[PDB]
RNA sequence: CGCUUCUCGGCCUUUUGGCUAAGAUCAAGUGUAGUAUCUGUUCAUCAGUUUAAUAUCUGA
RNA sequence: UUAUGUAUUUACUGACCU
């Protein structure tokens, strides 16, 4: 995300699998991470959609509910035509909070 | 300030062309790409012509295009790879007549990048995968399948990435239901860029590489990788599996090579050069086209060298392995970008410059006479297999499809004294180049002539039965002559024919089976074989006015009005209705139309009255002589017509100045009168038949045909004069047509090219015409022709004589000096066989004064061998008197890459007497190529290149008067408004320069901030300058309101001038605009900037009047970017903002696709606009009606 | 006034405003106001607080599409090669954001670079004319 | 001219008044990633290191 | 008088977070 600067994206080739967002993060854009003007569906790679990882949230990794989208401001900057935006690592937040 | 783009005659040059069963039937279709346009063409086999069926604007650059057939499939899907990061697979739906987008998958950022794929596109021949690949580093494989709804599906993109790797071409290796393989010519360059010795990048030969897709393992592996002992440029698929020896031919400079992996030894065949063609100092020879063909017995390849010499390559294999390849000189056509040989034996060639062609293949195979050679015959000493070029033997020309690409220079001028202006166009590359004159009318071609004396009023066209075509008679009357001529040969005045009645006649028609009605003073005739006339028409007195006939039913009037019908009996003779209205007089015209069904009355009555009124009356027996719906007209109609034109009955009145087009439906009459104008003599509306349907020829000062070409209502004029009448025509002398004269003669006409907008007429030229000027006294064109790599014909004659010399010197003892003489006096047409190419750095050039009426070389002046013209201006000096002058900027030894001129010249000519010839005056030298000449205040201004010099005449040579040296890189354009100079740099921009009267200085006082690469420009105001660039944009640079000129002459502002000018539009066109001109295309219209691009297209930029129009069309196209996205996926706002962001220009080619959606989308947009879709289509064609065609 | 102000949180929030405004007025002919405000965004390039450097760099890659890659490439030049590495690497990452953001639109917009002794640096194909 | 007193003005505590049992009671915040700013605090001549340039090391 | 290194609060940022 933009808030947690240590989160890294997957960035491999985007397949045909449509991204999903959890119930806690519905309406969030994936890159600019806002709520308004969703314009373009999320296509995620086949390694980040395999088996146990199907229909899972792009950001949280929770169980997905609705489809994921990019903003218009991510679309017209063509930040959707890079790799798949599946946030891979879980780092330094929601880990120490689990230990707290 | 606020503009609006429209294309008038959209682009015609073809870059890619593919063929296949796109409709889904047995017959085949061509799909071509005009670069920005994607078109479907049907090669109509019986008549041989080529008909366009659909033309869409994809708003991208179609970087590659390829059709594929799904495994066990009927229809082929088109596959488009573009500047968007999108593969997009299209299906031609014939029903709705549009390209249904099947799928659209995103794989990288957009624009014509280097890394993301889209440039090269290969497909598996069975139809299971498709590879889209870039010029560097990365390739993608999609796996195509079909699922249970017989529907196409696409997997995730497989990856075939390979770093530091060029790709020259990629192709589908046929393997019959095996793992699909793709072959590509690669090159790895990392050791070529690591070693500064330079030789490591000199021995870095290509590799043929095969990518095999493990469908079992779902990834792409480099299977084979074999180097090449020469650099191949493109590959050709060989069919295989069961059909042939599966592999890839490799075309290359002076060679063709069959390679196939595993076991085939590499088969080399050196490319046949011509016998002793005079274009080779040292130059190789490549192919440019492939054109495979699978004739269900064997397979062959119609390859093509770069001159145009088509070869018939046939693989003849003794084993399952290949044995040896062999080829022969098939034929020669102009050089093509792509070929599609067709089953049913056609050959379509798409010349990249000039006209496209469709040939019928006459002698396929051609295995009878010709000296064919092969690969594995032990021939040494280079090529050693020659061929003598020859005219056509294997092909016959059938269709010449027209194109304006490349429009190199253009003028809007009215030189031929016509009302509307004309487009004077330079066109073509090389010996196929042409000046082309374009008008707005239609191709009105006369096939026969007669000379009808007196002053005839009218003509009518009638047959024996409804079933024939000969059209047995043709009647012509003014007051007292009937003259119902025989239609065929020996057309001459008639005696009392089998249909003739009396002399003073006024109408005729076929009413019954063979029963004619002819109308005169004692009107009623009814004549089938016996002259069964019953001529009453006497309510006491009145006997002549206003006939109005149909095929089954009649309504005629007398002085009075709503009157008699005078029908017939369906088994017998005529009768009448005695129910009259008698209508206080008021009649100028009546007209009706009849339907193809109807065992009843089955028509509608329209009458036009002397008062400012027309009237429609349904005369069905229930509700007879009872008026139905009312009217409004300003002055007087003088004409009426009813017609049906589609596949709503289109009521066409005409008044004495303007014309309308209503939309009368049969029970209810919702009129919705479309309006348009037509001296202004009263118009006359005559229903004729073209192409299969009917239309109205409405006639005035000039004639106007109003025909519905795919429901578009082209109201296009005619190229002939005023003709005062019209009627239909059919005969075996010319199948359909229009006989149309009320003035002193008689013409049988044909309207041949009927879809298009412009009338091309071409005047052929020798070389590539750079630009031309217009001698304004006694209008004549003065053209400079210039071509790199070309001989001037003095060197052609010397080179031919030299060839003859060494052919009679090289051991002639044993003999044939016949060969040298026959070589000297047999001159091949260079427009047909390709011009010879004079190595490098040679430059042919001539100067041609030409009549723009007949198109004849009124004067021709050659130049020397390397002395190439670049700029021309006619002018009239001030120090000398009235006499004209011609200034021609010439360069010498230019060599254009790397650029090293040897300094140029400026020739001065006098242009005596009327302008018909051209006397030399003097020859001044100059130290860099004078690429811009411009008359200014009785002198000239010459851009030497970084140097702007004023000049004046001397009797020895030209004399400079000023000079400037602060203008940047290179001059390419100079235009003046008077007291100001606009200097177009070749790289930066427009530079304003002031010229002083008291001094002689040239002071730069304004420039622009953007680098632009300006190609041409035009002045619009005293301040603004509209210009265009090499990349495709159009800028308009308006000076700020202050910018005081008075600057007398060290810091600049940003390393430049001080008053930085500013930009008030940027717009992308996709093609290089070469001619911008401010003009008015239709009298009664308004000014509009006219751009003529390089790829043949012609467009306009149109200002908006008021902010309601601007805001309306802005919301229209802002809705259409949402509802109607472009075909390639290329985002329309980010196509028009390709290099610079768009500003204040509304793309009206997106707007005029409002008329191309299904009416659900149209109702969504129109109620989102709060209008109705006919109201929006009216408002949307008002602008094209007003400013343009 | 906000970008002219001393405090850097003002400058990061005004840079976010410049970004969203830059993407909201795109294609409407408002490239004069954004080119005004770019003259105030651009000296914030050297700030090393992470939020303000990502806010101004998002504002620059949002102004790329609004006023053009030409104008952003004009601001990147004469500082890609600057002697200090502290200015050089920041202008190289602004240039990388422009280069990956629009690689093809830069083709018209590059400067002319004259030939040295051994190498040819003039793209001659653009330079010659018809 | 000087001295003491008287009156007017230039003016430097004025907070809502006092009394009861000081009348009587009260007043919760996290974790994470980053910055800015006070206070405390200290700042002999080569050679190469390094830096845009400057400022550690070693040298006599 | 720009300035460092630190002990060190106070303010401030990211629609950060059950
Ligand atoms: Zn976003
Ligand atoms: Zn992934
Ligand atoms: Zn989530």
């Amino acid at each position: 995300a933009k808030h947690h600067p240590d989160l890294i994206f997957c960035r491999k080739q985007a397949g045909v699998a449509i991204g999903r967002l959890c119930e806690k993060c519905d309406g969030k854009c994936v890159i600019c991470d806002s709520y308004v003007r969703p314009c373009t569906l999320v296509r995620i790679c086949d390694e980040c959609n395999y088996g146990s990882y199907q229909g899972r949230c792009v950001i949280c990794g929770g169980p997905g509910v609705s489809d994921a989208y990019y903003c218009k401001e991510c679309t017209i900057q063509e930040k959707d035509r890079d790799g798949c935006p599946k946030i891979v690592n879980l780092g330094s937040s929601k880990t120490d909070l689990f230990y707290e | 300030m606020f503009l609006y783009n429209l294309t008038l005659q959209r682009a015609t040059g073809i870059s890619f062309a593919i063929h296949g069963n796109f409709s889904g039937t047995k017959q085949q279709e061509i799909v071509v790409s005009r670069g920005k346009i994607l078109e479907l063409l049907r090669p109509d086999p019986n008549t041989g012509k080529v008909h366009t069926l659909l033309t869409v604007e994809v708003f991208g650059v179609i970087r590659s295009l390829m059709a594929f057939r799904l495994t066990g499939g009927t229809k082929d899907y088109i596959v488009v790879g573009s500047d968007s990061g999108r593969i997009v697979i299209l299906e031609y739906q014939p029903s709705k007549n549009m390209f249904e987008k099947i799928h659209q998958e995103t794989f990288g950022k957009s624009g014509c990048r280097r890394i993301v794929p889209g440039q090269f596109l290969a497909v598996d021949p069975k139809g299971r995968a498709v590879m889209i690949s870039a010029i560097e580093k990365q390739k993608l494989v999609y796996i195509l399948n079909r699922d249970a709804a017989a529907r196409l599906t696409i997997s995730s993109p497989l990856e075939a990435h390979k770093a530091n790797t060029l790709v020259y071409h990629v192709v589908g290796v046929d393997v019959g239901f095996e793992n699909p393989m793709f072959a590509c010519l690669e090159m790895d360059y990392e050791e070529a860029d690591n070693d500064p010795t330079g030789e490591a990048a000199a021995n870095t030969q290509q590799t043929l590489t095969f990518y095999e897709l493990d469908l079992g393992l779902n990834h792409v592996v480099r299977k084979y990788s074999e180097p090449l002992e020469e650099h191949g440029n493109f590959l050709i698929t060989v069919p295989g599996g069961s059909d042939g020896p599966s592999g890839v031919l490799i075309c290359s400079e002076n060679y063709i090579t069959y390679k196939n992996f595993g076991d085939q030894p590499d088969i080399r065949c050196p490319i046949p050069r011509r016998r002793n063609d005079l274009d080779d100092p040292e130059r190789g020879m490549i192919f440019v086209c492939s054109a495979t063909h699978k004739t269900k017995s064997m397979f062959f390849f119609l390859a093509q060298t770069e001159q145009g010499d088509i070869f018939k390559i046939t693989l003849e294999t003794d084993e399952d392995m290949v044995t040896e390849i062999r080829l022969k000189y098939f034929d020669t056509v102009p050089v093509a970008a792509a070929m599609c040989v067709l089953k049913t034996g056609f050959l379509f060639v798409a010349s990249e410059f000039g006209n496209h062609y469709l040939y019928q293949i006459a002698h396929l195979g051609d295995d009878d006479e010709e000296p064919e050679f092969s690969s594995a015959m032990p021939l040494e000493e280079g090529d050693t297999f020659f061929f003598q070029p020859r005219p056509l033997k294997n092909l016959v020309l059938v269709d010449e499809l027209d194109s304006l690409s490349p429009i190199l220079f253009c003028q809007i001028a009215d030189l031929a004294n016509e009302d509307t202006p004309q487009l004077y166009v330079a066109c073509g590359r090389g010996p196929r180049s042409s000046l082309r004159v374009l008008r707005h009318g239609l191709e009105v071609s006369e096939m026969a002539v007669s000379e009808l004396p007196g002053n005839p009023n009218a003509v009518w066209t009638v047959r024996r039965h409804i079933e024939d075509e000969f059209d047995a008679y043709i009647i012509v009357s003014f007051v007292n002559a009937t003259l119902v001529l025989s239609i065929g040969e020996t057309v001459e005045e008639v005696t009392d024919s089998g249909f003739l009645g009396t002399t003073p006649t006024l109408s005729c028609s076929l009413l019954g089976d063979d029963a004619l009605v002819q109308v005169y003073p004692d009107g009623i005739r009814h004549i089938r074989a016996d002259k069964r006339v019953n001529e009453w028409k006497t309510p006491g007195k009145k006997t002549i006015v206003k006939c109005a006939v149909n095929q089954r039913q009649v309504v005629i009037a007398l002085t009075g009005g709503e009157l008699v019908y005078f029908e017939m009996d369906p088994s017998g003779q005529l009768n009448e209705y005695t129910e009259r209205k008698e209508m206080s007089a008021d009649v100028v015209c009546m007209s009706l139309a009849n339907v193809p069904p109807g065992e009843q009355r089955s028509r509608f009555l329209a009458v036009g009255l002397v008062d400012n009124t027309v009237r429609i009356i349904s005369l069905d027996p229930s509700d007879c002589l009872q008026p139905l719906s009312m009217q409004a007209l300003p002055a007087q109609p003088e004409s009426l017509c009813i017609v049906e034109m589609g596949g709503f009955l289109y009521l066409n009145i005409g008044l004495q100045n303007g014309v309308l087009l209503r939309t009368v439906l049969d029970p209810v009459t919702g009129d919705l009168s479309d309006t348009r104008t037509r001296g202004s003599r009263p118009v006359k509306l005559f229903r004729v038949r073209m192409q299969g349907q009917e239309a109205v020829l409405a006639m005035s000062s000039r004639s106007w045909l109003s025909y519905s070409y795919q429901s578009r209502f082209h109201l296009t004029p005619l190229s002939y004069e005023t003709l005062e009448f019209a009627s239909g025509f059919a005969s075996e002398q010319c199948p359909e047509g229009i006989v149309a004269i009320s003035t002193n003669t008689l013409r049988i006409l044909a309207l041949e090219k009927l879809g298009a907008v412009f009338n091309q007429v071409a005047f052929p030229l020798q070389y590539t015409p750079r630009k031309f000027v217009i001698h304004p006294e006694s209008n004549n064109l003065i053209i400079i022709e210039t071509d790199h790599n070309a001989y001037t014909e003095a060197t052609k004659a010397q080179r031919k004589q030299q060839m003859a010399e060494e052919m009679v010197e090289a051991a002639g003892e044993d003999l044939a000096a016949e060969m040298a003489a026959a070589f000297l006096n047999e001159n091949l047409p260079e427009s047909i066989f390709g011009a010879p190419k004079a190595g490098n750095g040679q430059w042919a050039s001539v100067i041609r004064v030409m009549n723009p009426i007949q198109g004849n070389t009124l004067d021709l002046v050659q130049l020397e061998q390397n002395e190439a013209a670049f700029s021309v201006a006619v002018c009239r000096f001030s120090n000398t008197g009235e006499d004209w002058y011609v200034l021609v900027g010439v360069a010498k030894d230019l060599i254009l890459n790397p650029r090293s001129v040897a300094g140029g010249f400026v020739y001065t000519y006098k242009l005596v007497n009327n302008g018909e010839k051209l006397e030399f005056l003097h020859k001044t030298p100059v130290e860099e190529v004078p690429a811009a000449i411009a008359p200014f205040q009785g002198r000239v201004l010459i851009g030497v290149g970084k140097l702007l010099r004023v000049y004046d005449l001397g009797k020895k040579k030209l004399l400079r008067k000023c000079e400037n040296k602060h203008i940047a890189n290179y001059i390419s354009g100079i235009q003046t408004i008077g007291h100001r100079v606009i200097v177009s740099d070749v790289q930066e921009s427009f530079i304003w320069v002031r010229y002083k009267r008291n001094e002689n200085q040239l002071i730069i006082f304004a420039d622009d901030t953007y680098p632009r690469w300006v190609t041409t420009a035009s002045l619009l105001d005293y301040d603004t300058v509209a210009g265009a660039d090499k990349f495709g944009n159009i800028c308009v640079v308006r000076l700020p309101p202050n910018t005081n000129d008075e600057v007398d002459e060290d810091r600049g502002l940003l390393n430049g001038a001080s008053q930085k000018a500013e930009v008030i539009m940027n717009y992308h066109v996709g093609e290089t605009v070469l001619s911008l001109q401010k003009t008015t295309l239709i009298p009664g219209g308004s000014e509009s900037l006219v751009y003529t691009t390089l790829s043949g297209g012609i467009g306009i930029l149109v200002p908006f009047t008021s902010h309601e129009d601007h805001d309306f069309f802005q919301h229209v196209e802002m809705h259409l970017r949402s509802e109607h996205p472009p075909l390639c996926g290329r985002d329309h706002l980010s196509f028009r903002s390709y290099y610079f962001p768009v500003k204040n220009v509304i793309d009206g080619d997106l707007c005029e696709q409002f008329n191309s959606m299904e009416p659900n989308k149209q109702k969504n947009v129109s109620e989102e606009l709060d209008r109705t879709p006919p109201e929006v289509s009216k408002k949307l064609e008002d602008i094209r009606t007003r400013y343009a065609f | 006034d906000a970008l002219m102000d001393r405090d850097l949180v003002h400058r990061q929030t005004a840079s976010a405003v410049v970004q969203h405004m830059s993407l909201g007025v795109y294609g409407f002919g408002c490239e004069d106001s954004l080119n005004h405000l770019l003259n105030y965004v651009w000296p914030n390039v050297f700030e090393t607080s992470p939020h303000v450097i990502q806010a101004v760099m998002g504002a620059l890659e949002g102004l790329r599409v609004a006023i053009g890659p030409c104008r952003m490439l004009q601001y990147c030049l004469q500082g890609l090669f600057h002697p200090a590495r502290k200015v050089r690497d920041v202008y190289w990452k602004i240039y990388n954001s422009i280069y990956i953001g629009s690689q093809d639109a830069l083709i018209a917009h590059y400067p002319r670079i004259y030939n040295d002794d051994k190498n040819t640096y003039i793209r001659y194909e653009l330079d010659y004319i018809l």
